[PDB]
RNA sequence: UCAGUAACGGCGAGUGAACAGGGAAGAGCCCAGCGCCGAAUCCCCGCCCCGCGGCGGGGCGCGGGAAAUGUGGCGUACGGA
RNA sequence: CCCCGGCGCGCCGGGCCCGGGUCUUCCCGGAGUCGGGUUGCUUGGGAAUGCAGCCCAAAGCGGGUGGUAAACUCCAUCUAA
């Protein structure tokens, strides 16, 4: 048929051509290194964990997820922070049993 | 209190507002004091052109402005880059760097990748030391025609592309302009919701079928 | 003190490898002992 | 704070300029306006450029 | 001037004009648009209908630039081009119609008012109301959208 | 490396490390006086973060100022005007603790120039931070170009006016929509731009 | 200029910005950190030469000190080595 | 006719031994801070614009913002302490 650009819709817009460059390179801010996770574990090896990430833990074990998550969300503040990080104890739990396991 | 047909008025003059009444009766001597430091500034740097630096070409945002296109803050990475200026260089020789200005578009990023280099083609280079050039520097002949300019460097215009009278084909005189127009805001509002239906459509037949 | 010599001597070398060292301060140190690069390292228990 | 400056539009002050050049050409408003031309050759009275140096 | 105003005429006039009985008393009724919904009731139910209440959405953080969209009839339509354009449109044969981008004239959408010239045209615009699209193609010409 | 794993190890305000050295160390500094020199940073990497380096003319002092909000001081809690102004507890004070720490170290050393601060630790009654002060005066100082700024007579007493990172806090800068109240440079600024009738000669 | 506007408000009295646009002016940069360089860094003392009413420059001292709990060079998100 | 200043041209002794393009391998960040709750003030900022006290208290394809609270999900945009 015939086409043309619109300004409503959802192909709206003035027509140009998009160029493809490099991301700057400010977006890569917060990227986890490997020198910088290798520092983070030692750290996690001396200090261990904090109160409330215990006390989270002992709920993850006995399968008391939704608790968990709450307790964490109380804690830390914000449903998504929350999240993050009852995925993180998961997996450190999970780590201890096959370390264990071992 | 009011008195027969006449405006609600709320003059908002309900603090000390004579205490901070700003008069203008400066103007004229702050119109002289700022054209007397243009001119000072003029000859402090001539040849150099007293405008500024040259400017880049940008588009306004907003639907109400991106028809119009002005003189940006200056010319982007991306722009000096393909234009073979190095940034560094650039302010030193007339041309103005936007570190923060992204270039989404090809069009507008050759625009002023031309425009820099049009201005490279006006540049007259006077010599580190007067009595040796060097490599890029202009020749000694075009060095006495060389004069202050007056003015924004290359002032930036909005040009429209006429068009001549064409026969009208059946295809546009058949086109709908309204139709159209009314049922893409049909569409676009009507998306999201429609992709939901077809989704569930299909999960709730699937669970019949299997 | 003897800095300064083993430079004039240079200088005398220059007008006609390095020993090995201790390497101080937990800077370097932490850097060497990442890298692999420390065979001993004493630390100061106050 | 008196409001001492007053806007006049640019077509009437351009007006008002007309008015003054067309008066000054007839020697009744002239003489009225108390000079004497009373013999002075011609009205407007133009002289050559000579005398701008 | 002050010399043309009533202060000069009412020296002598005890009251200066506001009466002996009534004087000229500070503030009576009250200060600025107090009393709307008591004894100055009238006055606004009279004269400012709609003036007290609420109505309709709030929008916080209104933008004018977003719903910019001037808009032109088509009895203006012509003006947009010279004269030149239309009349050598309009006596020349090979049927070629003259184009009018009223986004170049600062105009968005083009409205139905008034009628035009038997003399067909190719219109650009971002929008259009119904009766300006089949009043646009009465005449011989075509409605095309631009972003 | 070791600065990472300090800046790191600090983050870990929970951990069983940190919770004896900041229980101890609070037990400490609640045993001196209020303003006290301290011989070196006690946070070295957070320090030089801050702008500090180890050389002469920088010093390092430790303030304590007591928790909690600013009660009205009005003699038997009487405010004598309207019910909104009555308030004379839960009230809160415009500017934080750590930017008090530095005027109280400020108006001390009135020779001294306020770099920054941090925090060292705190208890329920007391919150310790460490002021980062420079000699504007020394030669290791004037004759560095880096730091010569702080020498000029326009950075006298910066923590007073609002103008170190602590202080500047409280005064709601930015950039965007959030801080609208001090386009102009602040509030003040903000409000006389916004209250002062502009009569121009043509009007 | 937006604009007495979006908004706030016994939604009463009243209060009330910003983006875009046009101008004045126009200028950009530096650390910590991550690294590598034999601390390559700095202050003060005495002697010698120049200068000395903005106390500085150079040469010499197995002269003192600060500084490895980190000074200087390179380098900072526009990436850098 | 005196003085100060500025702008230029030469000599002595110093410092710097300096750059660009493309490939290859590497490195890259500010914490009792953010964010969350509550309280008081504050704002046009309205399920809370900004600030502060107290409590909780982070993460690293993370974090902040995207003017109506919230979950899921894409985008855009910056890179705080
Ligand atoms: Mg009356
Ligand atoms: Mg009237
Ligand atoms: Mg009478
Ligand atoms: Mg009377
Ligand atoms: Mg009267
Ligand atoms: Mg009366
Ligand atoms: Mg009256
Ligand atoms: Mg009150
Ligand atoms: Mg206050
Ligand atoms: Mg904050
Ligand atoms: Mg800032
Ligand atoms: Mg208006
Ligand atoms: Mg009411
Ligand atoms: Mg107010
Ligand atoms: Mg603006
Ligand atoms: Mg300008
Ligand atoms: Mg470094
Ligand atoms: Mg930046
Ligand atoms: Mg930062
Ligand atoms: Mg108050
Ligand atoms: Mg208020
Ligand atoms: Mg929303």
């Amino acid at each position: 048929a015939l086409r043309y650009p619109m300004a409503v819709g959802l192909n709206k817009g003035h027509k140009v051509t998009k160029n493809v460059s490099k991301p700057r390179h400010s977006r890569r801010r917060g990227r986890l290194t490997k020198h910088t996770k290798f520092v983070r574990d030692m750290i996690r090896e001396v200090c261990g964990f904090a109160p409330y990430e215990r006390r989270a833990m002992e709920l993850l074990k006995v399968s008391k997820d939704k608790r968990a998550l709450k307790f964490i969300k109380k804690r830390v503040g914000t449903h998504i922070r929350a999240k993050r990080k009852r995925e993180e104890l998961s997996s450190v739990l999970a780590a201890m049993r096959k370390a264990a396991a071992k | 209190a009011p008195s027969r047909n006449g405006m609600i008025l709320k003059p908002h003059f309900h603090k000390d507002w004579q205490r901070r009444v700003a008069t203008w009766f400066n103007q004229p001597a702050r119109k002289i004091r700022r054209r007397k430091a243009r001119q000072a500034r003029a000859r402090r740097i001539a040849p150099r052109p007293a405008a500024g630096p040259i400017r880049p070409i940008v588009r306004c945002p907003t639907v109400r402005y991106h028809t119009k296109v002005r003189a940006g803050r200056g010319f982007s990475l991306e722009e000096l880059r393909v234009a073979g200026i190095h940034k560094k260089v650039a302010r030193t020789i007339g041309i103005s760097v936007d570190p923060r200005r992204r270039n989404k578009s090809t069009e507008s990023l050759q625009a002023n990748v031309q425009r820099l280099k049009e201005y490279r083609s006006k540049l007259v280079l006077f010599p580190r030391k007067p009595s040796a050039p060097k490599k890029g520097d202009s020749s000694a002949e075009e060095l006495k025609l060389a004069t202050q300019l007056t003015g924004p460097v290359m002032p930036i215009r909005n040009v429209f592309k006429k068009e001549k009278a064409r026969v009208i084909t059946e295809e546009e005189k058949n086109f709908k302009a309204f139709a159209s127009l009314r049922m893409a805001r049909a569409n676009a509002r009507l998306f999201g919701i429609r992709a939901k239906r077809a989704k569930e459509a299909a999960e709730q037949d699937v669970e019949k079928k299997k | 003190q003897e800095k300064k010599q083993r430079l004039l001597a240079r200088a005398e070398k220059k007008a006609a490898k390095r020993p090995p060292v201790l390497r101080a301060g937990v800077n370097t140190v932490t850097t060497l002992v990442e890298n692999k690069k420390a065979q001993l390292v004493v630390i100061a228990h106050d | 704070w008196r409001r001492w400056h007053r806007r006049v539009n640019t077509t009437q002050k351009r007006y008002a300029i007309c008015s003054a050049l067309a008066a000054s050409a007839l020697p009744a408003l002239v003489m009225s306006k108390g000079h004497r031309i009373e013999e002075v050759p011609e009205l407007p009275l133009v002289v050559e450029d000579k005398v701008e140096g | 001037p002050s010399r043309l105003r009533k202060t000069r005429k009412l020296r002598g006039h005890v009251s200066h004009g506001h009466g002996r009985i009534g004087k000229h008393r500070k503030h009576p009724g009250g200060r600025g648009n107090a009393g709307g919904m008591h004894h100055h009731r009238i006055n606004f139910d009279k004269y400012h209908p709609g003036y007290f209440g609420k109505v309709g959405m709030r929008h916080y953080h209104l933008k004018r630039n977003q719903s910019f969209c001037p808009t032109v009839n088509l009895d203006k339509l012509w003006t947009l081009v010279s004269e030149q354009t239309r009349v050598n449109a309009a006596k020349n044969k090979t049927g070629a119609a003259p184009i009018i981008d009223v986004v170049r004239s600062g105009y968005y959408k083009v409205l139905g008012k008034g009628k035009l010239p038997k003399q067909p045209v190719i219109v650009k615009a971002k929008f259009f109301s119904r009766r300006a699209e089949e009043k646009i193609k009465g005449v011989g010409g075509a409605c095309v959208l631009v972003a | 490396g070791a600065y990472k794993y300090i800046q790191e190890l600090w983050r870990k305000k929970q951990s069983d490390v940190m919770r004896f050295l900041l229980r101890v160390r609070c037990w400490q500094y609640r045993q001196l006086s209020a303003l006290h020199r301290a011989p070196r940073p006690t946070r070295p990497d957070k320090a030089r973060r801050l702008g500090y380096k180890a050389k002469q003319g920088y010093v390092i002092y430790r303030i304590r100022v007591r928790r909690g909000g600013r009660k009205r001081p009005v003699p038997k809690g009487a405010t004598y005007g309207k019910p909104v102004h009555h308030g004379v507890n839960q009230l809160k004070f415009a500017r934080s603790l750590q930017s008090v720490a530095e005027e109280r170290a400020g108006r001390h050393c009135g020779a001294l120039r306020v770099l920054n601060s941090y925090w060292v630790g705190e208890d329920s009654t007391y919150k310790f931070f460490e002021v980062i002060l420079i000699d504007p005066f020394h030669k290791a100082i004037r004759r560095n170009p880096d730091t010569q700024w702080i020498t000029k007579p326009v950075h006298k007493h910066r923590e007073m006016r609002g103008l170190t990172s602590a202080g500047r806090k409280s005064r709601g800068l930015g950039k965007g929509h959030k801080f609208h109240h001090t386009i102009g440079g602040s509030r003040r600024a903000a409000w006389r731009r916004r209250n002062t009738l502009q009569l121009h000669r043509y009007r």
